[PDB]
RNA sequence: ACUGCAGGGGAGACUGGAAUUCCUGGUGUAGCGGUGGAAUGCGCAGAUAUCAGGAGGAACACCGGUGGCGAAGGCGGGUCUCUGGGCAGUAACUGACGCUGAGGAGCGAAAGCGUGGGGAGCGAACAGGAUUAGAUACCCUGGUAGUCCACGCCGUAAACGGUGGGUACUAGGUGUGGGUUUCCUUCCUUGGGAUCCGUGCCGUAGCUAACGCAUUAAGUACCCCGCCUGGGGAGUACGGCCGCAAGGCUAAAACUCAAAGGAAUUGACGGGGGCCCGCACAAGCGGCGGAGCAUGUGGAUUAAUUCGAUGCAACGCGAAGAA
């Protein structure tokens, strides 16, 4: 029963998965439908096709709560970073501003050991 | 091959029916060089086709093909430790080729007596959308609509 | 000595922000995580995600470079305190006070060890999952010591420029870091010329087995120290000294082999790279492998089954004629 006309869509896109949650500007979550909610399992979640269905499922489920305009905050080094933004435009939403909030440490904590694959 | 495309072969118009589609059907029925035998099946099955509809049979034949042309096929590729299918677009002159192989191919294992009446049933059960060659259209598409995740590997 | 100048040289104390994790609440609902592909695992008892506050530890994005500094090891978030060395100019001062240095003494990455703190993340040992003939590994989820701090010990590294320290001389070309000074000097250009000390690149004479070195020598010379004398046995044994221990330093012989080696050359090869081709694959059509029979072979049998052919490139082959 929550009603808000202006929102804020957050997108996290890793090498394994994408998650599209949509909040109000105060930061409270409305709808969050990701790439495992849309039916996929395993390495298929990282594909760009699985990102343009996760962004459709979070968009229609947010327009039922009255969201007509979002702000986009992508982060993560994923391949579903651009196809998720174009998926929000072909669902009835307006994108407004697209930002970049990928966390950048100032050489803080130690990364794991490099893979000898 | 290695050195580009090879020049494809022309097809002359069929003398009985003024269309290149009938003379492309007789070459899928053709076995062992018996071309006059393969022309007595295709001319025979089309005359049997007009005795159950009354419509001209090369108009019946094109509606039999428009329900079995695939739009997406499912060509395979090995990527890493697991191989998986890839959906690619079918060009138009392959969609004619891959459909006429399916009318002749599923009529040879249909339950009638002669080839003239086995072929004339599969054309009429595809002009209505009910045959077994039509079912392979919505099995090729279902395997191509369950693999849109792999469309970014187009060789 | 005096005047200048550059610097992550060291030590102590205080201190700043991003990020990781956890905790406490808000919203929200079924997945998240992970891989070549999965699974163990986390979650549905409210996770991942998103916002706000709070706790703690460790490393310091951009500047950052081909660069600076230090005897080497090594050294960078900011600030204050204390402190070592270097370079240029003046030529005020002492008047050979210099160089090297057996033994010796100090410093000395990382791992490790002692007592006491701290412990975010990472992570030997460990455990489970997957892979596989096996997998005590690679890959994944976890995870203890340790990594961090204080005071001691250890004293080893491919501790490397695989090149001991001082000095003198021997064509240059061209970058960059720290000075001083002359000419168009106010034409500003922070360009050009000269000189002193770093640091790289390419090059002549000369040297070298060759690769290469080449005013930062591996060139031409002189002074001092260390070290080598075929490869294994072996930086091992015994003895000694040091160490809390792990272990370090000094250091053999018997025996055994006729070699072990260094650079370059030609080829072959690679689950190295570039380009290119073949019914190689793909896209198709028809077969073989199953059945009866013909023909050749292996084997077996026989008085004899004449002999030859035996991955491709032997097996309807020599045999285009065995009653
Ligand atoms: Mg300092
Ligand atoms: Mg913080
Ligand atoms: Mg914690
Ligand atoms: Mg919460
Ligand atoms: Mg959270
Ligand atoms: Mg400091
Ligand atoms: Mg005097
Ligand atoms: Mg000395
Ligand atoms: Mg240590
Ligand atoms: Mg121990
Ligand atoms: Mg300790
Ligand atoms: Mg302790
Ligand atoms: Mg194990
Ligand atoms: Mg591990
Ligand atoms: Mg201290
Ligand atoms: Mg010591
Ligand atoms: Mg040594
Ligand atoms: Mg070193
Ligand atoms: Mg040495
Ligand atoms: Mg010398
Ligand atoms: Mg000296
Ligand atoms: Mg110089
Ligand atoms: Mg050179
Ligand atoms: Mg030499
Ligand atoms: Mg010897
Ligand atoms: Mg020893
Ligand atoms: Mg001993
Ligand atoms: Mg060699
Ligand atoms: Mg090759
Ligand atoms: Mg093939
Ligand atoms: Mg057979
Ligand atoms: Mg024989
Ligand atoms: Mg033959």
């Amino acid at each position: 029963k929550k009603n808000v006309p202006h929102g804020a869509a957050h997108i996290k896109s890793t090498f394994n998965n994408t998650i599209v949650t949509i909040t109000d500007p105060q930061g409270n979550v409305i709808a969050w439908a990701s790439s495992g909610h849309v039916g996929f399992k395993g390495s298929r979640k990282s594909t760009p096709f699985a990102a343009q269905l996760a962004a459709e499922n979070a968009a229609r489920k947010a327009q039922d709560h009255g969201v007509r305009k979002v702000d986009v905050f992508v982060k993560g080094p994923g391949s579903g970073r651009e196809t998720a933004i174009r998926s929000l435009q072909a669902a009835g939403l307006e994108v407004g501003a697209i930002s970049d909030v990928t966390p950048q440490p100032h050489n803080g904590v130690r990364p794991p050991k490099r893979r000898r694959v | 091959p290695r050195k580009g495309p090879a020049p494809k072969r022309p097809l002359v118009n069929d003398p009985v029916y003024g269309s290149q589609l009938v003379t492309q059907l007789v070459n899928k029925v053709l076995l062992k060089g018996k071309k006059s035998l393969a022309e007595r099946i295709v001319y025979g099955a089309l005359e049997q086709a007009r005795d159950k509809t009354g419509t001209d049979p090369v108009i019946t034949l094109k509606r039999a093909l428009d329900n079995v042309k695939p739009a997406l096929e499912v060509r395979s590729r090995r990527v890493g430790g697991a191989t998986y299918q890839v959906p690619v677009e079918v060009r138009p002159d392959r969609s004619t080729t891959l459909a006429l192989r399916w009318l002749v191919g599923y009529s040879r294992q249909r339950r009638e007596k002669t080839m003239i009446e086995r072929l004339a049933n599969e054309i009429l059960d595809a002009s209505n959308g009910l045959g077994a060659s039509v079912k392979r259209r919505e099995d090729t598409h279902k395997m191509a609509e369950a693999n849109r995740a792999f469309a970014h590997y187009r060789w």
